[PDB]
């Protein structure tokens, strides 16, 4: 260890709400991306909360989304655990029960401590703009985007992003 | 109480006098097969889910397959389809992994009882 995975974590904590304080978007890339990046508990500093607004020119538009992250004790030697709220998004690479990601960067294969919370919550926005085509959490989402029927995909999401507000 | 509903729009659907105003507050959706329609769908069926805010519930699918996944990952209680209408003489064998209870009817009468409960 905890020597170092809360040293690095504080420091981070620091930069979070630096960056996100600012409105210029040089000073902050995250203008309208990662709405809030906080610690849960701020006693508890290995359960972290974000909201993110999905990004444009996608059905996620106008539509807010809370992710979880839990930080291991690995920490930054080991990437954090992300996932999205329980039935909170339609997203192929997501499987909407348990908001289960899966996203490359945080695999032992491709981790690089170098990379930090912002950067992964940045990741997870991302992937909304970027689909992956390789191996889809939700197969039938994913088989829409395969036989290319946009027009289906578009209307679904919407739906559930709709139909989560009333 | 009623049920939840997957409704796939086709002409012969479209032409049901269902008073779509009375029903468009419900958990309904209606998938529209434009692969099977030949413009958009009829517009004062349109018109209806507007007026309550609902016009989310249609769904427009370029594709069977991408209309079939609608279904299951939609999950709705009722299916209500038309298949005389995909046929110039086929419902999925999974549907009925998704999907609680299937109507598939040629007549007026069952399709108007089904949708109205």
């Amino acid at each position: 260890m905890a020597d170092t995975c809360m040293s690095r974590i504080v420091k981070e904590y620091k930069v979070i709400l630096k960056t996100l304080a600012s409105d210029d978007p040089i000073a902050n890339p995250y203008r309208g991306i990662i709405e809030s990046l906080n610690p849960i508990d701020e006693t508890d500093l290995s359960k972290w909360e974000a909201i993110i607004s999905g990004p444009s020119d996608t059905p996620y538009e106008n539509h807010q989304f809370r992710i979880l992250i839990e930080v291991p004790s690995s920490y930054p030697m080991n990437p954090p655990k992300i996932s999205f709220m329980q039935n909170n998004i339609l997203h192929s690479n997501v499987k909407s029960a348990t908001g289960e990601i899966c996203l490359n960067i945080l695999k032992p294969e491709e981790w690089t401590p170098v990379w930090d919370l912002l950067h992964c919550v940045h990741a997870v926005w991302r992937l909304l703009r970027e689909p992956v085509s390789d191996s889809p959490l939700d197969v039938d989402i994913g088989n829409i985007i395969r036989c290319g029927d946009m027009s289906a995909y578009q209307g679904i999401v919407k739906y559930f992003l709709a139909e989560r507000e009333r | 109480a009623r049920k939840s509903k997957c409704i796939i729009m086709s002409k012969s659907i479209q032409g049901l006098p269902i008073k779509w105003e009375e029903y468009a507050a419900d958990e309904v959706v209606l998938l529209v097969p434009t692969s099977h329609t030949d413009g958009s769908m009829k517009q004062a069926i349109g018109d209806a889910f507007r007026k309550t805010k609902n016009e989310h519930k249609i769904i427009y699918c370029d594709s069977m397959d991408g209309l079939w996944s609608c279904v299951r990952r939609l999950g709705k209680f009722q299916c209500i389809l038309n298949s005389r209408d995909f046929t110039s003489s086929v419902v999925p064998e999974d549907i009925g992994r998704f999907v609680k209870f299937v109507v598939d009817s040629d007549v007026e009468d069952v399709l108007i009882d089904t949708l109205c409960n």
